[PDB]
């Protein structure tokens, strides 16, 4: 069974052989964290497993409108996005319930990245190292992350399509293949209307092949042709146009042989530049570097059009920075792999000159190292062929070098190394033990709160938290995972980090001011209430705030809702930063002291992040230096608000908090412990006559403004 | 890692 000869076969019934095994695997591998979820009770709702990023819950939202056939006018619901769309498809067409739908999605279409690796390989004759590529290429780290059972987002085909773009290439250079004008452009239709940010690879792509066309094929009619076709489909016409050219061009140099003159198709060339400038051309993708590369902080480009604002860049998970080794492991699962998928890179482009199309996606992960982790995904695949090629390249060595070896010890060899390089991948799924995007219970509180308020109602929270609310509550927010910009999320910062009568202001006066930017685009909806109020600035407005007889010239029209969860605690800090910052300004205001931390043992405390709580209770000692209590707060009911206030020092400003339902210790600052968020979640203390609570729970608190 | 959420 071992002793025969694997590495020269490249039929179709192999190659499918291939395909199947590497996309069983796929899957395979991807059902363990549904083995290991499956056994907590925290992490299902509705029978079912939830969705584990945030943002599936956008998409998620969005196919259940869909399913429902409408929205409200103006909650930003993704009704008719592409994943909602082809989630809507699957669900009017399968047996299995919604959530089950949503959980597992990712894992089918991430898996199809196995086809174009090893169509790729086999294009070069290598299907067997193609089989080996796609099995890393599936599994590998970052990869793995952004596409496991209930990572419910657009990742899922990000890859795949561009790579199925770089296979029809291939094609092309090497079988001249004149399917490719149809395929190409199509593939990049379906990838513009899958995610429409991949217009900037697109256009990266698209411009490469012109390059490339003008050196290695500079006499060949198809390649102008697909070329024009190509940004043809990238452009804004109707699908209808689109489709109408691609088709007719594609006949008319099909069937042919006197075929379309030169003139004519550099013409048609001219044309398509025009067309795809009309259509904002190459601006997507400066706006793109702008936010990513740049990271500036005023992207849209209004000086004293808007106020300023704290940058929330630097504060989004996806785009934290990471060092070489994790770079490495997130590409490959390992350094070493990632070395030798370098080498297999470079071996594989000067060999196959066609490869260099590839470049775009590499660049493009190789990007993440200023602009994020998020974007080593584009590197996963095309790396995996490096290597993949490398392996190629070993025995090939080795029989260049006369290497006496049997065929069943080579395939021994094959298997050892390729299940020895594969291993990290497996570690790393074993290990990311992920959890769900919230807990049964808050879903549950979410759902509750759904059938207590309006569909047109507001609830303010942090935009984390927009897009569950918004599918568990179906209600409005006023930023998510998508609008949370500096200028966005001032308000929510503002509501749940400053004291509670201006917090209600800011409330109410925000969800009013919200709603009415959608009947009259306010270019800074902060601007608009200080510029309507006859103030002279944000901090004039903001503490003219402050007063229990403020008059409310902007009516009622829906109730407002406060959702303050625990798991807000640790963020704090980072939620407060936005509203410490003077719109006037861009200028941070307070200092902020805060963090949470949990005791480890039961004479002297020392918490996780080395700051010893002393044994009096009185002082803690961060950094080597031991710094007096104002007061020990020891809190025995969030829900009931019984808490126990000790004085230590008049003279001294930072507060500890001891959580017993939680056995957690916060350290805070004055200016922090009066927010609303501590006053009305910790302490349970709110003035009634500005809120009514709604929800009770260790867990959240739901209160509404009247 | 991979979150559409805040961190700090
Ligand atoms: C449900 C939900 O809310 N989802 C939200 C979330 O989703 P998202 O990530 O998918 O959208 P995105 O952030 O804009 O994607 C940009 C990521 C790219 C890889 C595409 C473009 C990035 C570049 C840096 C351009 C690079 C240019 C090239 C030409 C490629 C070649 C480069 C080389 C060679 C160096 O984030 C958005 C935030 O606003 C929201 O709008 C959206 O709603
Ligand atoms: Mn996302
Ligand atoms: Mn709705
Ligand atoms: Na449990």
């Amino acid at each position: 069974e071992l002793q025969q000869n694997f590495t020269d076969n490249n039929s179709i019934k192999y190659t499918a052989i291939l395909i199947l095994i590497a996309f069983a695997f796929s899957v395979l591998a991807r059902l363990y964290w549904v083995a290991w979820a499956s056994e907590f009770y925290e992490f299902f709702f509705n029978d079912q497993l939830m969705i584990t990023t945030n943002d599936g819950y956008a998409f998620a939202e969005g196919a259940r409108d869909m399913i429902a056939g409408f929205h409200q006018p103006n909650d930003l619901s993704y009704f008719g996005s592409s994943l909602s769309t082809l989630t809507y498809w699957l669900y009017s067409i399968l047996p299995f319930s919604f959530e089950s739908i949503i959980l597992y999605m990712s894992t089918f279409f991430a898996s199809l990245i196995v086809v174009p690796i090893i169509l790729i390989a086999r294009e070069y004759k290598l299907t067997t190292y193609g089989f080996i590529a796609a099995l890393l290429g599936s599994i590998a780290n970052s990869y793995y992350n952004r596409t496991m059972s209930g990572y419910y987002d657009t990742d899922m085909l990000v890859l795949v399509l561009p790579m199925l773009i770089l296979l029809t290439f291939i094609r092309l250079t090497i079988n001249k293949d004149i399917f490719t004008l149809l395929l190409s452009p199509v593939f990049i239709m379906i990838y513009l209307w899958w995610y429409p940010s991949s217009y900037s690879l697109n256009f990266a792509m698209i411009g490469l092949f012109g390059l490339y066309t003008l050196v290695f094929h500079r006499k060949e009619k198809i390649f102008y042709l697909t070329i024009a076709l190509m940004i043809i489909a990238l452009s804004m016409l109707a699908w209808q146009y689109k489709l109408a050219l691609i088709v007719l061009l594609f006949a008319i140099f099909a069937f042919k042989e006197e075929k379309i003159n030169f003139y004519m198709i550099w013409a048609l060339i001219f044309i398509s530049i025009l067309i795809l400038h009309l259509s904002g051309g190459l601006d997507p993708v400066l706006y793109q570097l702008k936010f990513y590369v740049f990271k500036a902080s005023d992207v849209q480009n209004l000086k004293d059009a808007a106020f300023m604002y704290f940058n929330v860049n630097e504060t989004i998970m996806e785009v934290n920075t990471i060092d070489p080794e994790v770079f490495m492991q997130r590409i490959s699962s390992s350094v070493l792999v990632f070395i030798l998928s370098f080498i297999g890179f470079i071996l594989l482009l000067k060999d196959h000159k066609s490869m260099l199309l590839a470049l775009p996606m590499l660049a493009l992960g190789f990007m993440a190292l200023r602009a994020g982790l998020r974007f080593t995904i584009y590197a996963v695949p095309v790396m995996a062929l490096g290597f993949g090629y490398f392996l190629y390249a070993f025995f090939n060595f080795l029989e260049k070098k006369q290497i006496k070896l049997s065929l069943r010890n080579k395939n021994i060899l094959l298997i050892l190394i390729a299940f020895f390089s594969i291993s990290p991948a497996l570690m790393h799924i074993y290990y990311y033990k992920s959890s769900t995007v919230f807990t049964s219970y808050e879903a549950s509180i979410l759902n509750d709160l759904k059938n207590k308020a309006q569909r047109e109602d507001y609830v303010v929270a942090w935009w984390d938290y927009g897009y569950p609310i918004r599918y568990y509550s179906d209600v409005k927010t006023l930023i998510d995972g998508g609008k949370h910009l500096g200028k966005d999320n001032f308000f929510s910062s503002f509501v749940l980090s400053k004291e509670q009568i201006p917090a209600a202001n800011m409330a109410r006066l925000s969800v009013e001011y919200t709603e009415k930017s959608f009947k009259e685009n306010y270019p800074d909806v902060l601007k608009a209430m200080v510029k309507d109020y006859q103030k002279t600035s944000a901090k004039d407005f903001l503490e003219s705030l402050n007063d229990p007889n403020f008059k409310i010239d902007t009516p009622k029209t829906r109730d407002v809702y406060i959702y303050m969860p625990y798991r807000m605690l640790r963020i704090m800090p980072v939620v407060a930063q936005f509203a410490n910052t003077n719109p006037d300004n861009g200028e941070q205001e307070k200092s902020l002291f805060f963090s949470q931390a949990n005791p480890l043992d039961q004479g002297s405390i020392t918490l996780d992040n080395g700051v010893e709580i002393s044994n009096d209770y009185r002082s803690l000692k961060i950094e080597g230096n031991s710094i007096p209590l104002k007061a020990f707060v020891d809190i025995e009911s969030i829900t009931n608000g019984k808490f126990y206030y000790n004085e230590i020092d008049s003279k001294a400003q930072i507060y500890l908090l001891y959580l017993r339902e939680y056995k957690s210790y916060v350290i805070l600052d004055e200016s922090l412990y009066n927010s609303s968020y501590i006053q009305m979640f910790l302490l349970n203390q709110y003035d009634q006559d500005l809120f009514e609570q709604i929800t009770n729970d260790t867990r959240a608190k739901i209160y509404r403004l009247k | 890692g991979d979150q559409a959420a805040t961190f700090g």
